RNA sequence: CCUUCUCAAACAUUCUGUUUGGUAGUGAGUGAUACUCUUUGGAGUUAACUUGAAAUUGCCUUAAA
């Protein structure tokens, strides 16, 4: 049975999401068209939430950089829209608690602005990416066998030779330098990396770990804000402290 | 919560010198049975709840009649531990509500309109019917086969 | 059970009250009655260190509770920083299953593994909680013996670690030492040397060796976020190399391996790749 | 005795024909459903109608959801007598020379001026 | 601009008209109306255009409701971070001096929690005639309070420059509210071409002040929206042309 | 050395060490199992709600 | 059984002034004052007044089990 209350709340939530995505999408459309007489505010903004918490708002003025993001579930009723299903299906973040890197720019900023409620965001550190890629990482690989229901963890840099020697690239440490320093175009690596299947920070359903689920939900609904203003800043956190839990 | 309230208000009355009303008013259910039945016949209730599962049923049988008399919107909840969950006792066997924050006034007032919808006409048929006229399956099959043969 | 009753009844403040108000178990009496104490402990820590350095490398998921992992990583790096600052390694042997070491710590020569920092894949055929329990016991064991070690040397135990270092390398530059001669000769080899390591080679086993055999280091990959002033050596394991300069010998790590494994400090003549190698010349 | 048709009431927002169809499929095969939308800035006036197929399906659904609850509307429902012939409520979405008219303005300026003059409220111009 | 003597005799004509033939309350409050070329179509704004005025009528309004029963009064709605910052002691220091008084202070969480029960919502706000809200909140309001407030211009909200950029403190707004009370008034702009404005009432300030007030707003409106023609009434009367501009009429099909 | 692919699962190997050195018994982790049906049927209340 | 577009610039400092843009709604009805269009088709704009959110007919996966 289908919980009529849940039906109507689902309808309301998806309609609200539809409103805000149409709002921000058409906002960005008229921004790009640059008829900017009627817009509440003409620029991006960036809230770097840190640790009742400590909030710092800034503007991009890119100066491009990278980011690392994770799909989190929610919010809490929704049958999804096509206008984010297509996006995150391209980006390979469904089947959640999954990690992918990204290069920031003005083409892609509003995509973060639409996906932001579904997702957590923040920049990584060198130790954090190094930990991530040495502990985790997988590969799709083909030849002499294996019609590809396939996955391979990183153990062979000769694979990096035979697939990225065309780029002059061996040595996933050298890949890491390319990533961290934003070297040669970042994109073979992003399209290749078979993105990270991180762990849920808490399995449970014992009476102890349920408590941690509740504390976790308190923390995430504290730090995240589905304000849906269409001018609000992006949200950025201490991912360095978070993926210590999540890795 | 009480002891935090006390260690607050001790400093509040020591420095701020209130009347021990610097702290705000509470808005809470009122859950002793004698408290409830005292409040009734002052009509200081807007909804009371009643638990079906009490084997010393003499404690409870007079309540729906009395609540009917005093015109208060009674309700027979199923489960007494369910009522204890909201007082932080194992069992309460009643709960009541007399004063509410404003932000659920409509909630309460409409809840009353559901409750009397569920009860006001059912009162005619609850009382004209002596429950428990039921048989077990063997006797039932016996009389069914008898009616079938006849 | 009490917590379960609580969460069924609601009472979540009381559930937090229960969880903060408990006192879990410890094993100090278990250790300091089972092992009398010091020589036996340092003799039989080998199987402890093996599983610890394994668990610090393998991935977090269910059955892991990665607080466990960061704890094991912390005590692992504490151990390595102590022994490398006090300059004790006696053998090294690279192999496919990581690398085995050898150190004459206070008498008996302890042998132990540190694997390659790479994403192993799990069978899901092994039973895990047994190994976790083993690990908890071994972690407590090493905590005790390492407190004893730092104290008898005399030191500020446990080591703090500066977050700006931990976020860039998360290495042995972290877990910094504060107090309160040597193994003669194989300590302080490469004395007054400087090795600029290439990014290409993994530091995960270079830096324990280099810091045990005293000499300062700088990494290529370390400066990705942010001098070659007095640099003496360059290391790389790449076929091609450029723009190589005259200030540094451009060498391989088997030079280091043979150098410490025989205490001879061989030159870099059979080196400067891509010429082939004296193949491993294992100690056994 | 009744008809299969049903009248419903006191609906909240977010509750549309799709919700009705998917929900009330559960009580049997539904024949056809229709609710009341405004023809102006189209949104619901919070009622509708339905017949699943059957009188018995109608009455059991009524017996179930007679005083059903959700947030702070509550559904009431009525089984009808025979027929009652749902007929209407097509669905409505949100509906979205100069000198000649200047002479029209100029003359009707005078027309309104004489009209207020003969009210009578006297005025020049 | 309009002949001011035409304005004078027009207001004298209106008051002597209505002086003799709930009813008087419906029929006495002055309204002023204007046609323009065309308003912003398919864009339903809810801001109010703030005119400058030399003499406000809200002081007469409180003086009149002191006798009457409706109790003309003010609302002030704030961000959630602000009620703790502000209090009634400060406005008691500030506003009674120049001779007004705030009635209450309130937040939007209270709006969505205790002024749900839409009956009680409208019953709460219909007590209030004058509404002051924040620039931050003005976009968020209509999901909260609803079009019953917005159809009437009394209830319909308005922004205010609260945040001294950045880290707001009270005085930057306590002077602004004094400005908007004493020396500024709102104007709404609906769809289409017509625009009515609830100017005031005839029991409030004399014609000799009303006349230059209407002159002020008319001369600042003829420049504002390229208006078409200007009239007045009080709540039944046909339209009184006091400015019918025709050079503005010729560009309409020139737009096409 | 960049060429080096390590090989051999240290979990399997150290578990062999455990079982070999007489610390633990040789075992599966083996998953669930039931002997009998643990019959389903309906509650009194859903049975007699009529 | 969710829970709401809860700030952006410009200037010169006055912690403070001018301007800029920022909302499409619970619906039901009550009577009623005026303006455009274009062909009757009235579509849109215009005072204020009630109602307990009221009511019968206007071409994704641990948020599981």
């Amino acid at each position: 049975f289908v919980r009529a209350e849940s039906i109507v709340a689902k309808t309301l939530a998806t309609s609200r999401e539809k409103e805000r995505i149409k709002r921000v999408s058409i906002l960005e459309d008229k921004k790009a068209k640059n008829e900017t007489q009627h817009i509440a505010s003409g620029k991006d903004f960036i809230l770097k939430i840190t640790e009742g918490l400590i909030r710092e708002k800034t503007t991009y003025d890119g100066k491009p950089a990278l980011l690392f993001i994770v799909r989190v579930r929610g919010p809490l009723a929704v049958n999804i829209p096509n206008k984010a299903f297509k996006i995150l299906s391209l980006l390979r973040l469904v089947e959640t608690n999954t990690g992918v890197f990204v290069k920031l720019t003005k083409n892609v900023y509003p995509l973060l602005k639409v996906i932001a409620p579904y997702v957590v965001i923040g920049k990584p550190s060198l130790s954090s990416i190094r930990s991530l890629i040495q502990k985790r990482g997988r590969i799709i690989y083909k030849g002499e066998n294996e019609a590809e229901p396939h996955e391979i963890v990183l153990n062979d840099n000769n694979i990096v030779e035979e697939q990225l020697g065309d780029h002059g690239i061996i040595c996933v440490e050298d890949i890491i330098h390319e990533i961290a320093t934003m070297g040669e175009s970042f994109s073979v690596c992003n399209f290749f990396l078979q993105p990270f299947k991180l762990n849920r920070e808490v399995s449970g359903f014992g009476s102890l770990n349920r408590l941690r689920k509740i504390k976790q939900r308190e923390a995430e609904s504290r730090t995240r804000q589905f304000s849906n203003a269409a001018t609000a800043p992006v949200i950025e956190v201490d991912i360095d402290s978070l993926l210590a839990k999540l890795n | 919560e009480k002891k935090e309230r006390l260690t607050k208000e001790a400093a509040a009355v020591a420095e701020g010198k209130s009347k021990q009303d610097a702290s705000p008013k509470p808005y809470a259910v009122k859950y002793g049975l004698n408290h409830v039945v005292a409040l009734i016949e002052n009509k200081k209730a807007k909804l009371v709840l009643i638990a079906n599962d009490v084997d010393p049923i003499e404690l409870v049988v007079f309540l729906p009649a009395l609540c009917k008399k005093m015109g208060v919107p009674y309700a027979i909840v199923k489960g007494k531990a369910r009522l204890g969950t909201l007082v932080n006792q194992k069992t309460s066997a009643v709960a009541a509500l007399t004063e509410v924050r404003a932000e659920d006034e409509a909630a309460l007032a409409k809840l009353v309109s559901t409750i009397d919808a569920n009860f006001a006409d059912k009162y005619d048929e609850v009382k004209k019917h002596w429950g428990g006229g039921i048989l077990g399956n063997k006797a039932q099959a016996k009389m069914d086969k008898r009616a079938k043969n006849s | 059970r009490k917590l379960t009753r609580a969460l069924g009844r609601g009472e979540v403040s009381s559930a937090k009250r229960l969880e903060e108000n408990r006192d879990s178990y410890t094993l100090d009496h278990i250790i300091k009655e089972r092992y009398p104490s010091f020589p036996d402990a340092i003799r039989d820590i080998d199987d402890a260190l093996n599983m610890l350095f394994l668990f610090s490398n393998l991935p977090s998921t269910n059955q892991v509770s990665s607080k466990i992992i960061n704890d094991a990583q912390k005590i692992c790096n504490q151990w390595l920083a102590y022994v490398a600052k006090e300059r004790l390694v006696r053998k090294v042997f690279v192999s496919i299953k990581g690398v085995y070491y050898q150190a004459n710590i206070k008498g008996e020569e302890v042998r132990w593994l540190v694997p390659f920092k790479f994403p192993e894949n799990i069978p899901s055929d092994v039973d895990f909680r047994i190994m976790l329990t083993f690990l908890e016991f071994y972690s407590t064991l090493l905590h005790f013996v390492l407190y004893k070690l730092y104290t008898d040397s005399g030191l500020i135990y446990p080591p703090k670690l500066d977050l700006k270092k931990d976020k860039i390398i998360s290495g042995l530059s972290s877990y910094i030492l504060e107090s309160r001669k040597y193994d003669s000769p194989v300590a302080s080899l490469f004395s007054a040397f400087v090795f600029y390591v290439s990014r290409e080679v993994p530091i995960d086993i270079l830096e324990f060796l280099i810091l045990s055999c005293g000499g300062n280091v700088i990494s290529e990959a370390a400066m990705d976020q942010i001098d070659m002033s007095k640099v003496t050596h360059q290391i790389v394991d790449r076929p091609v190399l450029k723009n190589k300069v005259a200030g540094r010998t451009y060498i391989q790590p088997q030079w280091i391996f043979d150098c410490i494994n025989k205490g001879e400090l061989v030159p870099a003549n059979k080196y400067l790749p891509g010429e082939a190698l004296p193949p491993h010349l294992s100690p056994w | 005795e009744y008809s299969g048709i049903i009248y419903v009431s006191r609906l909240p927002h977010g509750f549309h024909e799709k919700e009705l169809s998917k929900y009330f499929a559960q009580f049997g095969d539904l024949k056809e459903v229709r609710l009341a939308r405004n023809k102006k800035t189209g949104n619901s006036r919070h009622y509708g109608f339905l017949e699943f197929v059957n009188k018995e399906d109608a009455m059991i659904a009524q017996e179930s959801m007679n005083n059903y609850l959700l947030m702070g509307h509550l559904l009431q429902v009525r089984v009808l007598p025979k027929g009652a012939k749902i007929e209407k409520l097509y669905k409505y979405k949100k509906r979205v020379p100069v000198k000649q008219l200047k002479d029209n303005m100029k003359q009707k300026h005078e027309e309104r001026i004489k009209k207020l003059a003969k009210s009578g409220i006297e005025f020049k111009w | 601009a309009i002949p001011r003597e035409r304005v004078i005799k027009a207001v004298n004509e209106l008051i002597k008209f209505t002086s003799k033939p709930e009813e008087e309350l419906k029929k006495d409050l002055q309204l002023i109306v204007v046609n323009n070329k065309s308003f912003t179509g398919t864009s339903k704004s809810f801001k109010l255009k703030l005119l400058n005025v030399k003499h406000s009528f809200y002081k007469p309004w409180k003086e009149a409701s002191a006798t009457a029963v409706k109790d003309f009064k003010v609302l002030l709605i704030l961000k959630d971070s602000d009620i703790k910052k502000v209090s009634e002691d400060d406005l008691f220091d500030q506003l009674d001096s120049e001779g007004i008084k705030v009635d209450e202070i309130i937040c939007g969480k209270d709006l969505k929690t205790v002024y749900k029960a839409y009956e009680a919502r409208n019953a709460f706000i219909s007590q209030f005639s004058l509404i002051l809200a924040d620039d931050s909140i003005v976009t968020s309001l209509p999901k909260l309070m609803g079009g019953k407030a917005y159809n009437k211009v009394e209830t319909t909200p308005i922004s205010i420059r609260t945040h001294a950029n950045k880290e707001f403190s009270l005085t930057t707004l306590t002077n602004n509210i004094k400005k908007v009370y004493m020396n500024q008034l709102p104007v709404k702009l609906p769809r289409g071409t017509t625009l009515n404005v609830h100017l005031g009432n005839l029991e409030w300030l004399r014609p000799e002040e009303f006349v230059d007030n209407v002159e002020l707003i008319s001369e600042q409106l003829i420049k504002a929206y390229q208006i078409r023609s200007i009239f007045i009434k009080t709540n039944r009367s046909p339209v009184l042309p006091l400015y019918y501009n025709q050079d503005v009429l010729d560009e309409l099909e020139a737009k096409k | 050395l960049r060429k080096l692919k390590p090989e051999g699962n240290l979990l399997y190997d150290t578990v062999r060490k455990l079982q070999s050195s007489g610390k633990v018994e040789t075992r599966v982790p083996v998953r669930k199992g039931r002997k009998y049906k643990q019959k389903i049927t309906e509650k009194w209340t859903h049975k007699d709600f009529k």
